[PDB]
């Protein structure tokens, strides 16, 4: 299942600038299914994997790589989203040229890095369409009060983890739309807001409490937020 | 070293037998080790009959009237330094003899001459005396001997009751006498002058010359024993002792009587293996059987499923296999009862045996053939002993018995076929009964309780289900040892598999499966002295591994005889719950076995959230040891159902502990769960289970063969393992005899580990197993030795020359938490620091490191050349490896580049060995085993071997090459000494070096190799790398090099032999701290190896075997080789950095060179962790210091060791006209069997002068008269001719390269040419080119590993042309058994006369047919014509005469891979 | 020999641990063999020390009596295997013994441990 | 240099055929009369008369890799460097001394700052 001997690296697609110059959607297309089965077959399962050690979350890349190379996308999706939250957006925004795809042993030998981010995007795409995703709601709710400040990625991930534990989470933010700067800071040109809306609705479905359009500086303060919960998280 | 025997066929005693025995012992001085003192020896012995006339004359001179019936003589060794102990021994023996009403005549002091014994052996000399006993009761002589034997036993017991040391009864009997001692071989007749009277006469005489292994002697342990004279070793000495201790409780026979109670512990304490063999042999013989019967019942013949053997012999083999466990091992036995005299071999037939029959009714057998002087006009037949065969002489009727007729006479006695059919085998019983399932959540919970991964589980198990072979690793181990591993680990990781290195060579399970058997018996244990039909009434299973169905069949067959025992302990129990559970199960098992039930089955199915599972290893060990100590194991079979075992090592360690059958069920349910989702494709579950069982069988066979044991019944319960990190009391109470050199965790730690794992498994709600990080690195856990950051740091530091970066590297490496033993040692001193300038120069340190060998087949030629260039540039010694070397590299380049290799290897393959390849060196190295694959030898994949590799190794392109595990020319330490003699003969200026692997019990091996005139020892660690090897062999084989190094240094300076060797090590030497600590422990040189590879470009991808290394180090394809990045300067920078780091450490310590620190072990201390909860590992036995005395701790001598000169000197003086003018020379000489390596130094001289193909064939011609010694014409280059009249000993033509050797019986010989053995075993080992026209039969393993040579012989032994690769072989006559095993190249022509070839030949990878094309017929005719022209063989001429009808008589054999590569198809 | 040393170590360890006392470890006594004659160096055995702690929290008299019983049991057990030259000089918590075959004038230069303050 | 001159002559070996590294402070007259094929590299500083009579060889001076100094603002060699050299190279890093490269003819020298004359 090495593959990289005779095959060649090929990106999903790229729309030419003749018509790309005017739209605001993404310039990359979904990965073809047979292209997915071929490109996944490109890694060599390098012992002591450098691909993982540089990915700041250090998810299990070669495992789902092998899986996608052979199939069983449900098992691969499960083992992918186990240790990484928000994979759909992380695999799309993070600069893999220096984080994960910038140190694969295939690239270091000048052969051409295996497209890791594209396979991450693909495996997170088809998994959601057929609906192999359920909100991680807890059982036997512990019972306490916890709150976060700022709906950014850090706050959202913290809230997801705490709701999976079984606390009562409260999200505060200044903006009217939730999701940190993914809906206001990052341009839609590089990331469609549809997937962020989908993920944030999934998060809300788990039992997360929202408090949109709030400020800790004027409307409230630190003693108030501290007394209102057990502990307060600051992701401003 | 060697045995021998002489017997009179008719049976009339005479002086000639004893005289010939003395003469034979006078000419075995060249096999045994040579001492420079000229006095000391290993111990010799002779065994003859009692000369009644001499003793009658003696007692008559004393005054008594000589009685008319037979007398009896008893030889005793009493203490000498004291006086009171002598009186005690004398009164003991006198009262014990006079307790039986016998009559005692008197004592006798033996005159000796003690001036010839050395001063080391004279210190422990016992007072030797004899006692004379008559017979006043007039009883028969059989009862006389039996009473004498009982008296001897009771005397031994009584004197053991008083702790009177150094007392030994040699032989108390009325028929035989034994003269043995610790002198030399020749000087025997000058120490015992009693053998110089013309009155001594005997019809049989046995003699032995042993080969000691330690400089310290011991008189009571010299051959021959009271009933035996054995040569060789014993692989199964623990299992047999344990099983005999089990059998002791039910041995009763009316032949003994009440005194039977005195003979309970038959196997005494503190005796050698052969001693135990002798004592059990005598105990069985005194019961009533005949000597051939017990010999066949102790060392049986290898039962094969063929049709060459009749059915009576088959029934006999089945009976003897069902009676008693075998005793495997290389053994050449020459045993004698009072009536029979038998001589035979073991199952495998390793050690040779050759005999001669004279017209005077005299048979002479021995290890060599030219020992005694016999005229050619007196012999009738010369024969040899094959596998398991035996030759006997009956003295009463005065008859001779060869193999077939003796076996028939033995089968004549009892109706075996009326008893063997009383057995039962579970194939139809399970098949007929078979034709008459768990939740994934609970499965995951149980797997998490036992801690099985997900990635690795389906990585090592998947090839077993899909393909049926265990997975193949790619690089060395670096995971920490078990005791320091943070995460949970099973019990099986704490056990390392043993393996024999030199003292007994392994057996190749891939090519010799015929002597391999996995049969097991249930309900066969009974009285060992009784014979009846009831014995062979049992259940027989073809494989000890059982699935669920077979287990249900066996259990519901046993019915009510079974008794289950729960193997779980309460989780809520206190700190001592585990010990209480152990005691509970022991008591339950004892009571159950007492309660009539005769079968015990361990089970842990009740595992759940309330009770935890007892480890299976500990449970079965406790149960088996308790049953042995309670004398109840002989009534009950033991079965275990484990829920953890997945790989072959677990089953191996579960069987070795003492189990019989196991059914690891959880593997089966996991496999079924995998198959139900459709992952294995279209394979039905039946095929999956079949492949799983087959893979487990093959793996277990491999682990057994790794130490030379071919029978499962003797390996069971032997305890052949090693514990590294268990408490001493634990393994000494609840485990069989196994040594743990360092103490480890006791009971509390194990209970804590199992409890924490159980809690993290059940008490939570898990979903999926962890990713697992055992075999490959993952971010979860399981810390390794080489991670990403450290690799990048080393590479950047070596490519940028920034020594500060290398210091940062070293700090990063040393900062990691403990992972090896060498991370638990601190170093301190007492003197003041010394500035770094005073430390010796860097170059004097860099010239010490070496680069271990790496086969050219493993890694691409670019890396090999780069390493060679760099190392030869800095001045050190690089290494070549097993794959040979290209000749075009034997000269320096134009740019001052030296691409040659300075150290050459002589491995077990002998692939590229050549007379020219052995002179382009400075030091030769001998390979025994390495740290990754200590038993199975190096292997090379199929798609790796290119055309260049085929040219280097003289082989066929694109074929799987696997090297034979055992050195076919090293079957004993004497073979090692002979091989070192050979190597030092062929190269007049190089050094020799052995290569061992660190394991327990290496001290005796160290002393032996030091006595074998070696130069440099090499202790290789257990974490070395490799090109390819099985995974289990990588993970669980070997021991840390600190243990081996400390043991070797201690045992080698204790014997005052340190000033003649140079110790060198490698394995996991990453930074300078490790090098300094190793130098302190006793090292003198250092090998880096794998680290250097990473400096060259490797990034530890662990895909060496897949031919797809992305960097381009280990690949043979052309494209990937372009991706190389190495440079000869990076290795230079790495070695410079290492040297500077060692310099800094030494300067900070307070010394000025490594010479002042080697052996100064007192500098070290052991620190430990406080809250680690680990029971402290006592490292003191490794830090113990023994004082060498006057000799320095590192003392050495310049130049290689000396060696006596052979005939070759006398040859190279007379041949001076050739070396000075190139004129033809023809010589003749008389060669005795003592002269070794005939015609080798001349080969070296003529290679250095002219070359290999420099002379025309037949330039120098030599003729020899008599019998040539072993290894005749080793490495005979083209241009030399050697014609010897007589016979050769063995190894003739070893490594032949272009020469021409011819043997023949002399013209005065009245024998038939094609019915008499003329050459010995393993002829033409690794031959490359030349011709060999022989006239006579050949020994065992004929033309093994032959590649290129042209050989014509008349007959052969078993396993002929084993692993053949090239050349032509023409056998005229009967072939042995299992002919053409694993043949891959060349072609063979066998002379058929009885159409019996298909019964014998092996059709694995070869095809046989009739001769078809006239071209090959003409070539065969040319070969036969040349053979006739050379030796004038009459039978060859008679074959030639009838060509028209003899053309269609032969059979042609060709490999299955040379068919389509042929230039002219053999088939029309 | 060396294997006999391992048997002796495991004997004394499995007999001390049968009562409950926790072993701290061994210690090799640093000696200086050079001041030994010839007839004595031929039969000089290895000298080692073992350290045991009283973690049971028992009075001194039961400790001494238990160590005496341990010594007798160890002697009997090792006699059971007929091992030669194994001698426990003194095992207690009140006194220690330094004895040998050297002269009387070189004692302090044979066992340097006796020169510490 | 004398040995290789007797063996291969003045220009018998290609440049860099044998290289030597020196740590610390070299003494006087470093590389006196070194023929082509020799290469010397000293880490530290040379005393005086360095490279005298150079004919074809190669000398290299340089502060060690841990130097906190400034290269072109310190002295690294002595006086009368390359007195009457014929051929070869001399690469340094630092200020030379007085009488730098007097009577030079054919050599190639590269220095960062020098002294009078
Ligand atoms: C391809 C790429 C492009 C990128 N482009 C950009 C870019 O254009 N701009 C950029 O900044 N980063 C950019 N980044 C970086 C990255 O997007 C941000 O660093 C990251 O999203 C910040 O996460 P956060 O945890 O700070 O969340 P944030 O979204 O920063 O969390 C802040 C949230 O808290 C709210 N808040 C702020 N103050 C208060 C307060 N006092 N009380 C209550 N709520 C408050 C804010 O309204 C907001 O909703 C880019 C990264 C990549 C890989
Ligand atoms: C890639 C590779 C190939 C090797 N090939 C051989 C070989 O052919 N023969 C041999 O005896 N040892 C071979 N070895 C083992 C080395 O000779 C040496 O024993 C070992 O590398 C030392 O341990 P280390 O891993 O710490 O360097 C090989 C090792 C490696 C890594
Ligand atoms: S990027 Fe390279 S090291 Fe990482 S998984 Fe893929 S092939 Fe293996
Ligand atoms: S692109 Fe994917 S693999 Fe790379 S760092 Fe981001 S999440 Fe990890
Ligand atoms: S891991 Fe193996 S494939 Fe080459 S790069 Fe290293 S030797």
């Amino acid at each position: 299942m090495l593959g990289f001997v005779h095959t060649a690296q090929r990106m999903p697609d790229k729309r030419p600038a003749a018509e790309r110059r005017q739209d605001f959607a993404e310039i990359y297309a979904r990965f073809s299914d047979e292209r997915a089965n071929e490109q996944a077959n490109r890694c060599s399962q390098c012992g002591v994997p450098f691909c993982q050690v540089h990915c700041p979350v250090s998810n299990n890349i070669p495992d789902w790589l092998k899986l996608t190379s052979e199939g069983r996308l449900e098992e691969a999706y499960e083992v992918s989203q186990a240790t990484n939250n928000f994979p759909e957006i992380c695999g799309r925004i993070c600069p893999q040229d220096r984080l994960c795809e910038g140190n694969c042993v295939i690239e270091q030998s000048t052969h051409g890095a295996v497209t890791i981010g594209s396979v991450e995007k693909y495996i997170n795409d088809t998994a959601w369409d057929q609906g192999w995703v359920k909100p991680r709601t807890p059982s036997r709710e512990l019972g306490l009060s916890v709150g976060v400040i700022g709906a950014g990625p850090a706050g959202l991930a913290a809230a997801e983890e705490l709701r999976a534990k079984g606390y009562e989470v409260h999200v505060y933010d200044r903006y009217d739309r939730m999701g940190g700067l993914l809906v206001y800071g990052i341009p839609g040109f590089k990331l469609e807001k549809s997937v962020v809306e989908r993920r944030v609705k999934l998060l809300a479905d788990a039992g997360v409490i929202y408090h949109p359009n709030f400020e800790v500086g004027r409307d409230a303060s630190l003693p108030e937020l501290r007394r209102k919960h057990v502990a307060v998280l600051v992701a401003t | 070293c060697g045995v021998g025997f002489i017997a009179a066929i008719d049976g009339k005693p005479r002086r000639s037998v004893v005289e010939k025995g003395i003469e034979a012992l006078k000419a075995v001085w060249h096999r045994g080790a040579v001492d420079a003192d000229g006095k000391t020896g290993d111990g010799a012995g002779i065994h003859v009959a009692v000369p009644q006339k001499f003793f009658k004359d003696h007692v008559k001179v004393i005054g008594h009237r000589a009685p008319d019936n037979k007398l009896a003589v008893g030889q005793v060794f009493l203490p000498r330094i004291s006086l009171d102990a002598q009186e005690a021994c004398r009164c003991i023996v006198e009262t014990e003899i006079l307790a039986f009403g016998y009559y005692i005549y008197g004592w006798r002091q033996v005159p000796i001459n003690v001036d010839i014994i050395g001063e080391k052996a004279n210190a422990t000399r016992p007072e030797i005396e004899q006692i004379i006993v008559g017979n006043n009761k007039g009883v028969s002589d059989e009862q006389f001997e039996l009473d004498l034997y009982i008296i001897r036993r009771r005397i031994e017991k009584a004197v053991k009751g008083e702790q009177i040391n150094d007392f030994y009864i040699c032989s108390l009997s009325a028929r035989s006498i034994i003269y043995k001692g610790m002198f030399l071989a020749e000087q025997l007749t000058t120490f015992y002058p009693d053998l110089l009277d013309e009155r001594f006469e005997s019809d049989f005489a046995i003699y032995h010359q042993r080969y000691s292994t330690n400089t310290f002697p011991t008189w009571p342990l010299a051959q021959p024993f009271r009933m035996l004279a054995h040569n060789g070793e014993i692989n199964t000495v623990k299992g047999n002792v344990n099983w005999m201790k089990a059998h002791e409780t039910r041995m009763e026979h009316p032949a003994f009587g009440t005194h039977m109670q005195d003979l309970k512990p038959v196997i005494g304490v503190g005796l050698s293996d052969s001693g135990s063999l002798d004592t059990v042999f005598e105990v069985m013989v005194r019961a009533g059987r005949t000597a051939p019967m017990v010999k066949m019942m102790l060392v049986p013949q290898a039962l094969t499923s063929s049709q060459t053997t009749p059915d009576n012999h088959k029934a006999l083999i089945q009976y003897c296999n069902s009676v008693m466990e075998p005793w495997d091992g290389p053994a050449a036995l020459a045993m004698t009862d009072g009536r029979w005299v038998v001589g035979g071999m073991d199952r495998n037939g390793l050690r040779p045996m050759r005999y001669t029959i004279t017209t005077d009714g005299l048979i002479i057998g021995g290890s060599e053939t030219g020992m005694v002087k016999i005229d050619e006009t007196q012999v009738i037949e010369k024969g040899r002993l094959g596998p398991g065969e035996m030759i006997a002489v009956d003295l009463q009727s005065g008859k001779l018995y060869r193999d077939r007729e003796l076996k028939d006479h033995l089968a004549t006695l009892k109706p075996w076929d009326k008893w063997v059919q009383n057995t039962t085998h579970l194939d139809e019983l399970v098949k007929t009964a078979s034709l008459k399932d768990m939740d994934k959540a609970e499965l995951r919970r149980r797997q998490q309780a036992f801690g099985l991964t997900m990635e690795d589980m389906e990585l090592i198990l998947h090839p077993m289900v899909e393909d049926g072979k265990e997975a193949i690793g790619s690089m060395g181990d670096d995971s920490p040892i078990a005791v320091l591993s943070d995460k949970y680990r099973g019990l099986h990781h704490f056990f390392r598999q043993n393996f024999s290195q030199v003292t007994n060579p392994p057996i190749d399970s891939l090519r010799e499966r015929r002597v391999m058997s996995l049969k097991t018996r249930l309900g066969n244990l009974g009285n060992i002295l009784d014979e009846d039909e009831t014995q062979t009434r049992l259940l027989q299973l073809e494989s000890p591994v059982l699935t669920t169905a077979e287990f249900r069949a066996m259990r519901d067959y046993m019915g009510d005889t079974a008794a289950e025992i729960d193997a779980t302990f309460p989780v809520d129990g206190g700190p001592e719950a585990l010990r209480d559970a152990l005691r509970r199960i022991r008591q339950e098992t004892e009571d159950a076995v007492r309660g009539g039930a005769t079968h015990v089955i361990l089970t842990d199915e009740a595992m759940g959230p309330a009770r935890a599972a007892i480890p299976a290893i500990l449970a079965t060990g406790a149960v088996h040891t308790h049953l042995i100590r309670s004398n109840l194991r002989t009534f009950t079979s033991l079965n275990v159902r484990t829920a953890e075992g997945l790989d072959t090592h677990y089953f191996a360690v579960l069987i070795g502990v003492g189990a019989t059958t196991v059914n690891a069920y959880l593997a089966q349910e996991a496999i079924a769960e995998r198959h139900r989702r459709g992952l294995f494709g279209s394979m039905p579950l039946e095929k999956g289970m079949a492949n799983y069982k087959k893979a487990i069988d093959d793996g277990l066979l491999k682990i057994m063969s790794k130490m030379g044991i071919s029978v499962i019944s003797s390996y069971r319960g032997g305890g052949n393992f090693e514990a590294i990190g268990l408490s001493r009391a634990l393994v000494a109470e609840h485990f069989p005899a196994m040594v743990s050199r360092i103490s480890g965790i006791g009971l509390n730690g194990i209970q804590k580990k199992v409890l924490e794992q159980h809690a993290t498994a059940y008490n939570e709600e898990v979903v999926a197993l962890p990713v697992g990080g055992f075999y490959r690195f993952r971010k979860s856990g399981d810390r390794h030795g080489w991670e990403g950051g450290v690799i990048h740091t080393l590479q950047q530091a070596v490519t940028n020359d920034s020594y500060t970066t290398f210091k940062k590297y070293s700090e990063q490496v040393n900062k990691r938490p403990p992972m090896q033993l060498r991370d638990l040692l601190e170093l301190r001193s007492t003197k003041a620091p010394v500035p770094v300038d005073e430390v010796e120069s860097i170059t004097a340190i860099r010239k010490r490191f070496i680069t271990p060998g790496m086969s050219m087949g493993a890694l691409s030629p670019e890396a090999h050349g780069t390493l060679n260039v760099a190392m030869n540039r800095i001045g050190a010694k690089s290494d070549s490896g097993e794959g040979g070397e290209d000749p075009a590299r034997f000269r320096p380049d134009k740019n001052g580049d030296n691409w040659n290799s300075a150290i050459k290897q002589v491995a077990s393959g002998r692939f590229g060995v050549t007379a020219e390849y052995l002179n382009q060196c400075r030091e030769l190295e001998i390979k025994v085993a390495q740290g990754a694959k200590p038993g199975e030898g190096g292997q090379l994949p199929g798609f790796k071997v290119t055309e260049m590799i085929a040219r280097l190794r003289h082989s066929t392109p694109g074929v799987m090459l696997i090297s034979p595990p055992p050195h076919h020319d090293i079957y004993s330490i004497e073979d090692l000494a002979q091989l070192i003699y050979d190597l030092k003969q062929i190269n007049p200026d190089a050094k020799v070096t052995v290569k061992l692997v660190s394991r327990s019990g290496i001290g005796t091996i160290a002393a032996g190799v030091a006595k074998a005139n070696a130069d440099i020892i090499l202790i290789s660690g257990n974490s070395g790398g490799t090109g390819a090897s099985p995974q289990t062999s990588i993970k669980f084989a070997g021991l840390p090099w600190e243990m081996g190094l400390s043991e070797v240094h201690q045992v080698l300076t204790l014997n005052r032999l340190r000033h003649r060797v140079r110790l060198r090590t490698d394995g996991g030497l990453k930074t300078g701290r490790d090098i300094v600590i190793a130098a302190m422990l006793g090292a003198e040189e250092f090998g880096i190896g794998t680290a250097s590879l990473i400096a060259m470009g490797c990034i530890m991808v662990r895909q060496c075997h897949s031919n797809t290394c992305p960097v381009g180090v280990c690949v043979q394809d052309d494209k990937l080789r372009q991706k190389f990045v190495g440079t000869p300067e990076k290795v230079v920078n790495l070695f410079t950095f290492l040297a500077e780091e060692v310099r800094e450490i030494l300067a900070g310590l307070g010394f000025r060179s490594l010479n002042e620190v080697i052996g100064r072990t007192d500098l070290l201390h052991q620190v430990s962790r406080g809250a680690e909860h680990l029971d402290d590992l006592d490292l003191n036995p490794r830090l113990a210091q023994v004082d060498p005395g006057e000799n320095a701790r590192y003392c050495t001598l310049q130049g290689r060791n000396e060696v006596p000169d052979t005939l070759d000197a006398r040859i190279v003086a007379d041949a001076r006209p050739l070396f000075e003018e190139g004129e033809k020379m023809q010589l003749a000489y008389n060669a005795r069997n003592t002269q070794r390596a005939i015609g080798t130094r001349l080969s070296s001289m003529v290679t250095r002068k002219f070359g290999m193909f420099g002379l025309q064939p037949g330039h120098i011609t030599i003729r020899l008269r008599g019998t040539a010694g072993q290894s005749l014409g080793a490495f005979a280059v083209q241009g030399i001719k050697l014609e010897v009249m007589g016979d050769a000993n063995d190894y003739v033509g070893k490594g032949l390269s272009g020469g021409t050797i011819v043997v023949r019986p002399t013209t005065s010989s009245p024998l038939e040419t094609n019915k008499n053995t003329i050459i010995g075993n393993t002829v033409l080992y690794g031959a490359t080119a030349g011709k060999l026209f022989a006239a006579g039969q050949a020994g065992e393993r004929f033309a093994v590993r032959n590649s290129g040579a042209t050989v014509v012989v008349e007959g052969c032994g078993s396993n002929g042309c084993e692993y053949m690769t090239g050349g032509t072989a023409v056998i005229l006559g009967r072939v042995g058994d299992n002919f053409a095993a694993g043949m891959t190249g060349g072609m063979a022509y066998v002379y058929d006369l009885d159409d019996s070839l298909p019964l014998y030949i092996n059709d694995e990878s070869v095809i046989f047919q009739r001769i078809e094309v006239g071209h090959y017929e003409s070539q065969l005719k040319h070969l036969i014509e040349e053979h006739v022209t050379e030796t004038q063989s009459r039978f060859a001429a008679e074959i030639l005469n009838d060509w028209a009808r003899e053309v269609t008589k032969f059979w042609q054999v060709v490999p299955k891979e040379m068919l389509n590569r042929l230039e002219v198809p053999v088939h029309l």
